């Protein structure tokens, strides 16, 4: 049999089978509800569209996100997403195969229990397991000693591991991610005249973000160059056949990652969190973590993030130490690529939580290995 | 082949020197004695002969190693 | 056949064969146990690392010393060390060859019996012998009349011998050794700001001690010189690419040997113990012992210890009488170099304790020659 | 004249006059800097608020602590704190009166010198003295033989004294204190959903700690009772009119004191350090130290700490020996109450360090009695 490896994310859902190199299906995790009357007769009355069809018909829908900052807020919508993924998208009955899910570190306990109950009582899978998102990245990378820097939508976290002994006191968590960058892009695009308010307009701004953005190696010099000349300008086309012309905002959106004071937050940029995590471990292992940094998640695909990260860490860290930022391509799916590998391993095939085990022990079972 | 055999000669020379050092230490200890046990009287002669044999073997090995060079 | 000559020490293990000039293998006598969870799958779990691999991975282990002050405290870990030495390190089955061990003088009786039992019932060596550490030094030195001053880690002892007639009432024992110096180094390095607490940090401090230390010929004048100028400063580099700068502490660590009141102890310095041991023997032999002094053990490798020892003894002892401190190089292995010689001797090959002798006579056998 | 007795602490400042029973003023040792723009006109431009007004307006400030782990990190802020204490809070010119300060044991030398210089060159007090925090506790307690266990914010130390002969080799120091407990409270409160990140939010968590916490007599049984039933739950109200409901975390925060492995630290709990300190003294005085233990500092106000301390020490120590934990009320100010008494004593009025003495001898003066 093949064991599904679903990765319920904060901004996308990637579902596939074990022993593959890419998710079988990938689609946004949104639920759209109709807003208007409906005048024609004979058309099917849909209470709510889910998945990609909602993204197709965003004009007359009120799109909502069941997940936010990793935590799950709405449960009916999440169950609808899971049903759509299992039946309509993957087209495989869930009873036959086990399943593997991923949850970010330091999340509330209740989340795990509710997930388990919804995956046992309602869907009736024969076995389920849940894993920390950061850890699975190291299987995909191919090493055992490192400091992953998973940065998904919603939240970003750092988890240092050494010789396969995760240090739990050095783990760091932070609520700066792609959604805040999208909101800031809207707020700063307001200056030139372009006003985006509704949710679908936010979806458009998200596409604008994805296509036209980059991270400057140095910020003040880039601002001076953009102000003096007019070479840092790009033209994009809306669905309405209108042309936006973006200038400085190309590198003021991602810059909030390194300067969280733009949004009014107070925490330090991501480089400082990485450095603090490294310096919260023991003295003897700091060199190895320095040597092997790792990035994951979609948000770390901005052109030029690796160079700035290396420069900042090198400036912060002492000399005589060599810093490398392992930033392989296709990092977007890295987390998922871990899970499939973890499923394949023969040893891991003994660590599931069978249904009868949950029936007997109770909800606490999952937390024993937490 | 030349490099490998030269390395083997070097290893043999190192082992010979290591043996010489220990034999010299034992003879140095035994010399100080004044009324040695009858067994020690023979052991001293045996070690004295073994030292000479090792020294000639070392000389031959170093000569061969130099010849290869 | 060749007879193993192992020297279970207090801070290092040296094991080798007879008729050699150096131990075949040398490695610290520590046992490390993992401290953290362990998150990766497949690595294969290990309960406890032993020997040099534990020193390699000190970051995530809790290093423990099975031996302390010569006495053996933990046995299940002392047996693990012995097994590692015989099989993994030396790579020779213990059944074929006999074995020779070394034990410091004035140690508890039970130690000897337990060592014997563990070396007969479990490992099944055909014959075992045990010798006093100080005596074996005199074979390596090459003389018969002297007063050895073996100072290993853990403890330091003096054993005067004359014409091969060890005087047992003049033997002296004292519990000042390298471990206390390491602790004092930590305590006094605290002043400049550098704080070392964990065991691995103690291991780092031990290296700091080994590299940068020396014994001043005179103490008050050296302190005055170090305070007035800034020439007695050295720079050392941690594993974390940080730079320590040591000043006076270079010669305040070993000075506790001659002034044990630094640690709160009350006994007299080592020179006074040597003088007392010499003056506790008969009148007619004091000149010969004064003439031929011997140093051994690692702790006596501080640059300048021989000169200060000679000066102090000359000041203490009467004039008209000549003092020399025989302090040959490679004194570190001196004790072991004795044992191999003792194994070689033809006469000594009659003095072992065969297995059947221990089976018949019983545990008391070993103590008959004590 | 009256001599001021300030106690610059790690988390609070207590300043008062001699011959009193309580500090004249007590206020937190923080410095807040504004974070936002400032739009109104006619107001007073303040670079930085200090003391209690900063605590009042924590909403829009970035609070920083000049002291940490006893050591002083930032000096400008510390000077600002001292100026605020002398002029605005106490309302007495510092030239007329001498001053007495307190510094924890085993701290770096440079600290003392810099403190002296800042208290002579800038403020111009006619005489200054500095004392060890633990020692002053014994004057307030009223005995001469004991083992103090001062545990302030920042650090915790043990100093055994006997007949007024402080043993310096038995002193112990450890970096576990209230700040680590506050951080642990944040980390474990994360589980139920409540996420506190900013500094003012940490200040709120500190109040939560102070109000609702206690130490269980035994830990496993308490966890079982809290899990089975729902009687160990308390409700607290934030400044935002929201209600937190705390359960187990009531007694998992202080438990870190007795099990430092929660934070990843490796040292032993406080009972083991107390036992080791007692067992490092001479044989003849251990009974007296066993009889008279003393606690000080704010951190030792958790309801039920005395009982657990007594139980643990009694279990560890041999029978036939009687253990009592002298834990008087109002222990919070105990250290300060010592200093005032020490100021009053007629003999002590000869031990100050006059200004001319420092001018002539130099900075080393203070260290002569160290
Ligand atoms: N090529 C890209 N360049 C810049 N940002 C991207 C890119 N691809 C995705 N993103 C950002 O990452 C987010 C998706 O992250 P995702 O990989 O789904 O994280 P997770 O898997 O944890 O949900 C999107 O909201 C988008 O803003
Ligand atoms: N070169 C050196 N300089 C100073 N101290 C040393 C040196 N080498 C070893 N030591 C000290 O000696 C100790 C090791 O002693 P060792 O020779 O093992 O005695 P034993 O064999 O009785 O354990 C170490 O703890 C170390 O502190
Ligand atoms: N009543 C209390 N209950 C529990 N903890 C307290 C209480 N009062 C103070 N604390 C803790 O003690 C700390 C203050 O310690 P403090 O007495 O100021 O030490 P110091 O005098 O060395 O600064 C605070 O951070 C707080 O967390
Ligand atoms: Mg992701
Ligand atoms: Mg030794
Ligand atoms: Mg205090």
């Amino acid at each position: 049999t093949t064991a599904l490896v679903c990765d319920n994310g904060s901004g996308l859902v990637k579902a596939g089978f074990a022993g593959d190199d890419a998710p079988r299906a990938v689609f946004p995790s949104i639920v759209g509800r109709p807003r208007h009357q409906g005048v024609m007769v004979g058309m099917g009355q849909k209470d709510s569209y889910v998945g990609d069809e909602a993204q197709s018909k965003r004009g007359i829908l009120t799109l909502k996100y069941p997940i936010e900052h990793g935590i799950i807020t709405n449960w009916d919508d999440m169950e609808k997403i899971w049903h759509h993924t299992f039946y309509n998208e993957l087209r495989v009955a869930p009873e036959e195969h086990p399943t593997l899910l991923t949850e970010a570190p330091l999340n509330p306990k209740a989340n795990r229990e509710k997930m388990t109950q919804i995956m046992f009582e309602t869907f009736n899978v024969p076995a389920m397991y849940v894993a920390i998102q950061a850890v699975l990245s190291l299987y995909a990378s191919g090493r055992t000693t490192g400091i992953v820097l998973d940065s998904g939508d919603g939240v970003t976290h750092n988890v240092p591991i050494y010789e396969g002994y995760a240090l739990p006191h050095a783990i760091m968590r932070l609520d700066l991610a792609g959604r805040d960058l999208t909101d800031y892009l809207m707020k700063i695009l307001t200056e030139r005249g372009y006003s985006f308010v509704t949710t679908a307009e936010r979806e458009i701004v998200r596409d604008i973000k994805e296509k036209l953005c980059y991270v400057a190696l140095d910020f003040e010099n880039e601002m001076a160059t953009a102000a003096s000349s007019s070479s840092l300008e790009k033209s994009y086309e809306l669905p309405d056949g209108q042309v936006i012309t973006i200038g400085n905002e190309r590198f003021r959106c991602p810059e909030t990652l390194f300067q969280p004071s733009f949004i009014g937050m107070e925490s330090a940029g991501i480089h400082e969190t990485t450095y603090n995590s490294i310096m919260k471990c023991d003295i003897d292992i700091r060199k190895d973590l320095y040597a092997n940094n790792v990035m994951s998640g979609g948000t770390t695909m901005y052109p030029g993030i690796a160079d700035r990260m290396q420069k900042e860490i090198t400036a912060l860290a002492p000399s005589t130490m060599k810093i490398k930022i392992i930033a392989p391509p296709e990092r977007k799916y890295s987390v998922w690529i871990g899970g499939s590998i973890l499923a394949s391993l023969s040893t891991f095939q003994q660590m599931w939580i069978t249904k009868q085990e949950y029936d007997e022990a109770g909800p606490s079972i999952v937390h024993r290995k937490c | 082949d030349l490099k490998g055999q030269l390395a083997k000669l070097e290893l043999h020379l190192n082992k010979t020197n290591g043996q010489i050092t220990a034999t010299e230490r034992t003879i140095n200890y035994l010399n100080k004695l004044k009324n040695p046990d009858p067994k020690t009287k023979t052991q001293l002669i045996e070690l004295t002969e073994k030292l000479i044999k090792l020294k000639q073997e070392f000389e031959t090995t170093i000569n061969s190693q130099h010849e290869i060079s």
